[PDB]
RNA sequence: UCUUACUAUAGUCAGGACUAUAAAGGUCCGAACGGGUUAUCGUUGCAAAGAUAUCCGAAGAACUAUGGUAAGCGAGUGAA
RNA sequence: GACAUGAGUAACAAAAAAGAGUUUAAGGUACCUAAAAGGUAUCUUAGAGUCUCGCCUAAAGCUUAUGGCUACGUCAAGUAACGGCCUCUAAGUUUAUAAUCUGAAGAUUAUGACGAUGAGAAAACUUUGGUACCAACAUUUAAAAGUGAAAAUUGUGCAGGAAGGAUAAACCGUACCUAGAAUCUGAAACAAGUAAGCUAGUAGAGAAUACGAAGGCGUGAAUGAGAUAACAAUCAUAAAGGAACUCGGCAAACUAACUACCGUAACUUAGGGAUAAGGAGAGCUCAUUAGUCUCGAACGAGUAAAAAGGAAGAAGCAUGGAAUAUUGUUGUACGACUGUUUAAUUAA
RNA sequence: CUUGGCCGUUAAAUGCGGUCUUGCAUGAAUGAUGUAACGAUACAACAGCUGUCUCUAUGAUUGACUCAGUGAAAUUGGAA
RNA sequence: UAACAGUUUUAUUAACCUCUGGUUUACCUGUUGUUUAUGUGCCUU
């Protein structure tokens, strides 16, 4: 970060979990390091 | 109401011109032979054909 | 021109009642419909009330003819005429005026 | 369309500057260019007419649009008048400003005699 | 007219004001029980 | 804005196959990371001993999982790791009589904390991608899309089976930048040794197959002191 | 007392009315058919035929006007200016068809109709004419002038036309769709 | 368990402004909160006292919570 | 008590809002087929879900209370991440004891007991009186900065601000509902009312105003679909005139907020009146830059840094652009003033 | 008695303000009297503003109306 | 003969929109705040 004073230009989205929901299968907000990996399928109970 | 409505006058209001009109605008479906309404689609062929176009395609 | 069911203001030119000085649900109403027992204990025939308006015959008299064109088939008359565009109207010589000259009545017949 | 309690600009050299209409002489409908009215002087300019006098006036121009025979329509930015007497002739001697051309056929030749501009 | 006088009513005040022990431990409360018992009431208190 | 993936076959960076959809295994999708080359990535800017052990707690009734770097969990873990899966389904607090340690991962090198912090990241990222972007369960397996929003919320709270599969994948090199790898770049690479302690021997069978660098042991340190005996299969 | 209504207000507000019509046209282009009330099918028709005319136009304004009527332009604009544009490139208007049916909701009993895209994959009048021609050939009956007239309507502007219509009649006879149909020569002897 | 007064234990009052104070004011503008000025609607009402708008107080003689005390010959409580 | 009439009428209208697909179970019809079956389609009843649209949003959301005619597989030694029970006491209570008073019933004082709305050791392992005190208000303080608490420090004002005790894990509560969509009080599935915490973000002085991420909702057919007459309600706009309306400017409209802007009268208890009145400015682009910040190497460059900034400039009918804050002045009576009152017709 | 006399305000004043007195039947802590400040008190005037009005018109939603579903009430000696 | 120029008012009733206005809730244009979708999008070797 270049400017650190509290009044610096705020160009980030302060709503981290924007449009993010588990019941509606919204998907991740950003591309994670495991986003291109096939979800491991476990053995059911 | 000042007085009770008699049986004569209440029957006039309920029956004079309030007879359920018969539906005579009826024809038969061409591909079905079933009785349908005039200028309307056959309800039996609609669902069947609507379902037949869902399997084939 | 037809106007469907009309109130008392449009049909008979009633003035209506107040707008804000306490009036309660009677801004466009017709008010009193008549007098009490001495007047007949009834609503008199011919009482002006709401109802259907328009869609009736109407005559406009003494309208000159400004233009006459046979090709287009039009007869331009001064003023307004009852009805909508495309409606049929009846045109005839004015009754409150003298008939056209004898020469004209004979020339047309000729 | 001049009616009761309407404020007018007297453009006559009679002493009044702003008059208030009190009556429409000779008709019920609102007065327009060329109609008589009874006004009450509310302001003066500095035997002139003093504030509070009741005189007859003639509407010379109005802010309401005026239809004419030839389809031409005239609208003025303000409503003005000229004071007259019960006889009908002007009280003042000169008129400053444009007046409506409807004063011609309404028998106001005296008012037009000293009218510099007609519109 | 009637008023919603039981709004926000707690059941701790019912036991204190109309409970069984508010009556067996007072002279006038023993009458209520004896009166209600003579009539055959099942609900002697609260 | 969010971007949900689809249940389609993709290549994996792990040694073993995580899912039946995985196309290939041990695929290098990006150049090795800086710490991957290093044989012994040390605890540069973290406390002494941090990262060498990673704990996993679960709800023994509803199946909700929480990862932790310390032997205990706090209210923060519950607020930051549990998404809203419906009403009356997100506990307002941690109840001591419901949450028990699920497992514990201990690395061979007791001073290379950087490897554990990476294994911890991939585990939390996989979990977020299980609660969200569960395209592999909409029409297959549990079929969450064929269920009601109530039953769907109760199946999304049950992350214990998925978590025990995320460990077999993360410990096998799943993910990009997973420091569980060790590239020589003389180019040969291998996996780092690790040990997983289980309170229940049967829980470790949720993963269809485990890697060859993980050692399985019964009993987590500190649980025997609480008079909690582990569950053994062979008895 | 005032002016006659320009269009149906459908007992709704201005914003709701506009949104409702955009949904009816968005589902029509997405599914090629919708089964709704007759008044809604007739109001969404005028907006659907004006949206298909926008696709034929080549101006950039036409493309922004279509983006402002559909509710998922990113997904349906390719289909509007793609398959649909090619379909109605030689048809001068009348891109939709409203057909009355029985009440979709028996509780209300409200008159209902199907709004379809002509020459589409789910054209109902195209399938009803094929079923009629199928019953005729199966019963050795002579097609009426009204059946032949409809046979030319649903095969004039279609891609292949008659070929796509004969395959429908053949497939309907392959599965015995006309099994149990009453012959027209026995209609006059039925009171029920 | 309503309501009036008192009592004990507690809680609440965004932000801004003026004034001698950083904090000393039955101060000012204005939300929450508390009131109920005016009008309309309603009047077999959504409501046996409501709705909408407008208006008043809003660090105080303030508002609120859980308990307690005082009432029916004599009158409890009462800014009446 | 039963059954009529009004009447198959009113009503099922909180100004949130619906549209098109899909699917499960049971059952009713039609056809296929007559070996029963099964299949295809449709309808009824009880549900579930997908795409789109909208409403609430310091809630109509989430977590919990008071409470509950909603339903019973709701799980704890303690702390982090919990209350009760238990200990201590306040206001008070007492058919406890003693003494005293008293037509009886009883009452009083003292002691005891009981009595929360308060106080109760330790823990991510644990078992004297300003040398003061923990009412209000202000200030300071967990060292990168900011913000919100906790506790403590210092100080201010008068209205002068509790009590008491100390310091190997029993029993009880744990389900659901929180009032705009099926649960509390209002006779009820009532447009009313009810406690605590949390309550995305942009933008702001702000919990104001507008949008709304998640969540919820767009009621148990307690409704649905049409049509868009009079009239009513709730609104919007309006030529010319501008209170001519009316008991009366009732209602409505005008005005409005912001700035460390300019200016501000009579009178006055000298505090005020006063935010009097009346004016000016505002958004976007840009010249310009002492310091702070960033970058490169004192200096140079930069607003993909906060700010400052001028009689600069551009576009449009309009830059307090949408929403939010409802006129100004003057003369009297009455009452000094802030307050209080007929819960639900009189607020003076 | 009375719309008391005069003055000012209005084109027009039983109102309002100032003033004079013979005040049916003002008057001094049932306080008398004069200002500042204060008031959702009451009265009057001015400017502005407006559908309050001259004089209404158009537009919007919900009802009203029709179809489908459910289904009241006051009232009624008997009624051609 | 041609050309040019001039030939009431008020009130009331009704009809009618050529004109002059008012209205315009699915028309065009401009524009503020905020949200959503899609496209695009910084410097340097
Ligand atoms: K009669
Ligand atoms: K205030
Ligand atoms: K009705
Ligand atoms: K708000
Ligand atoms: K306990
Ligand atoms: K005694
Ligand atoms: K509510
Ligand atoms: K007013
Ligand atoms: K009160
Ligand atoms: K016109
Ligand atoms: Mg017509
Ligand atoms: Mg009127
Ligand atoms: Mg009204
Ligand atoms: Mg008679
Ligand atoms: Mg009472
Ligand atoms: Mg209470
Ligand atoms: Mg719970
Ligand atoms: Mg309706
Ligand atoms: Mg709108
Ligand atoms: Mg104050
Ligand atoms: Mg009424
Ligand atoms: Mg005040
Ligand atoms: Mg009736
Ligand atoms: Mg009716
Ligand atoms: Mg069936
Ligand atoms: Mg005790
Ligand atoms: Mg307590
Ligand atoms: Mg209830
Ligand atoms: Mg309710
Ligand atoms: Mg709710
Ligand atoms: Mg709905
Ligand atoms: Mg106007
Ligand atoms: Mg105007
Ligand atoms: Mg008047
Ligand atoms: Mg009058
Ligand atoms: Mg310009
Ligand atoms: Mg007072
Ligand atoms: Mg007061
Ligand atoms: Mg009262
Ligand atoms: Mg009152
Ligand atoms: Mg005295
Ligand atoms: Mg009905
Ligand atoms: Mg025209
Ligand atoms: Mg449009
Ligand atoms: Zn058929």
């Amino acid at each position: 970060k270049r400017h650190k004073y509290p009044t610096a230009r705020v160009t980030r989205d302060n709503s981290k979990q924007r449009g993010e929901s588990a019941l509606r299968k919204s998907g991740t907000r950003w591309k994670l390091s495991v986003s291109d990996e096939p979800l491991p399928e476990p053995v059911p109970r | 109401p000042k007085k009770k409505t008699s049986h004569m006058k209440k029957r006039h209001r309920q029956m004079a011109g309030k007879a359920l009109k018969d539906v005579t605008h009826l024809n038969r479906c061409p591909a079905c032979g079933n009785l349908k309404r005039m200028h309307h689609l056959c309800s039996t062929c609609l669902g069947k054909l609507k379902g037949f176009m869902d399997r084939n395609g | 021109r037809g106007m469907g069911f009309a109130g008392g203001m449009k049909r008979h030119g009633f003035a209506g009642q107040e707008a804000s000085h306490g009036n309660s649900l009677n801004h466009r109403t017709i008010g009193s419909v008549g007098g009490s027992q001495g007047s007949g204990s009834r609503v008199l025939p011919g009482k002006k009330m709401p109802g259907r308006m328009g869609a009736q015959q109407h005559t406009v008299q003494n309208l000159p003819i400004l233009m006459v064109d046979n090709e287009l088939g039009i007869v331009v008359v001064k003023g307004a005429v009852a009805g909508h565009k495309g409606a049929v109207v009846k045109v005839q010589d004015a009754v409150k005026k003298a008939p056209p000259p004898e020469e004209f009545v004979e020339a047309t017949k000729q | 369309m001049i009616q009761l309690k309407t404020m007018l600009n007297c453009i006559d050299n009679s002493g009044a500057a702003l008059v208030e209409c009190a009556m429409v002489v000779g008709q019920k409908r609102h007065a327009s260019i060329g109609d008589r009215i009874v006004v009450v002087v509310q302001k003066q300019r500095g035997t002139k007419v003093k504030r509070g006098d009741i005189r007859h006036a003639v509407v010379v121009r109005t802010k309401q649009k005026v239809q004419r025979r030839d389809g031409s329509v005239v609208r003025f930015d303000d409503n003005a008048c000229v004071l007259i007497n019960k006889a009908g002739d002007p009280i003042g001697s000169r008129i400053n400003g444009v007046v409506g051309q409807e004063l011609r056929k309404k028998k106001w030749s005296k008012i037009l005699s000293m009218a510099p501009m007609q519109a | 007219g009637p008023r919603p006088t039981m709004s926000g009513a707690t059941r701790l005040v019912q036991k204190r004001r109309h409970g069984f022990l508010s009556r067996v431990k007072t002279k006038n409360g023993q009458k209520t029980l004896k009166r209600r018992l003579a009539k055959g009431r099942l609900r002697l208190s609260a | 804005s969010t971007h949900p993936t689809t249940a389609i076959p993709k290549p994996t960076t792990a040694v073993l196959k995580t899912s039946p959809l995985a196309e290939e295994t041990a695929v290098e999708l990006k150049s090795p990371s800086r710490l991957q080359l290093k044989s012994e990535p040390g605890n540069k800017g973290n406390p002494k001993g941090h990262g060498d052990r990673i704990w996993a707690f679960h709800h023994i009734e509803q199946g909700q999982v929480i990862y932790s770097t310390k032997p205990v969990i706090s209210h923060q873990h519950l607020i930051r790791q549990q998404p809203f899966t419906g009403k009356n389904l997100v506990p307002r607090k941690i109840r001591k009589d419901y949450w028990r340690p699920l497992a514990m991962i201990e690395l061979a090198g007791k001073d290379q904390g950087a490897v554990g912090r990476s294994v911890y990241q991939k585990l939390r990222e996989f979990k977020k991608r299980h609660e969200l972007d569960w395209a592999n369960e909409a029409e297959e397996g549990r079929k969450l899309m064929h269920k009601s929003k109530r039953e769907r919320g109760q199946e999304l709270n049950d992350q214990k089976p998925n978590s025990v599969a995320d460990m077999a994948a993360v410990l096998a090199g799943a993910g990009k930048g997973n420091l569980m790898w060790q590239v020589s770049r003389l180019v040969k690479r291998q996996l780092r040794r690790a040990t997983v302690y289980w309170t229940n021997e049967q829980d470790k069978f949720h993963a269809r197959e485990w890697s060859d660098n993980v050692s399985h042991e019964v009993g987590i340190p500190g649980e025997a002191e609480k008079k909690r005996m582990p569950i053994r299969m062979s008895s | 007392a005032g002016a006659h209504v320009k269009y149906r207000h459908l007992s709704r507000s201005s914003a709701h009315r506009q949104a409702l019509l955009r949904n009816l046209v968005t589902s029509l282009i997405k599914n090629e058919t919708i089964h709704t009330t007759y008044p809604k099918a007739k109001e969404a028709q005028r907006l659907a035929e004006k949206l298909i005319t926008l696709s034929k136009r080549d101006t950039e304004t036409a493309r922004r006007s279509a983006q402002g009527i559909l509710y998922t332009p990113d997904q349906l604009l390719p289909k509007l200016f793609g398959e649909i544009r090619e379909r109605y490139a030689n048809r001068p208007g009348g891109y939709t068809r409203v057909l009355r049916t029985e009440p979709k909701d028996q509780y209300s009993q409200a008159p209902s109709a199907i709004l379809e895209l002509v020459d589409g994959p789910k054209d109902m009048r195209f399938a009803m004419t094929a079923a009629t021609v199928a019953r005729d050939r199966e019963q050795k009956t002579e097609s009426t002038d009204l059946t032949k007239k409809n046979m030319d309507k649903v095969t004039r502007f279609r891609k292949d036309g008659m070929r796509a219509f004969e395959d429908m009649v053949a497939s309907l006879r392959d599965m015995k769709f006309t099994a149990g149909a009453i012959n027209p020569k026995e209609w006059k002897k039925l009171d029920r």
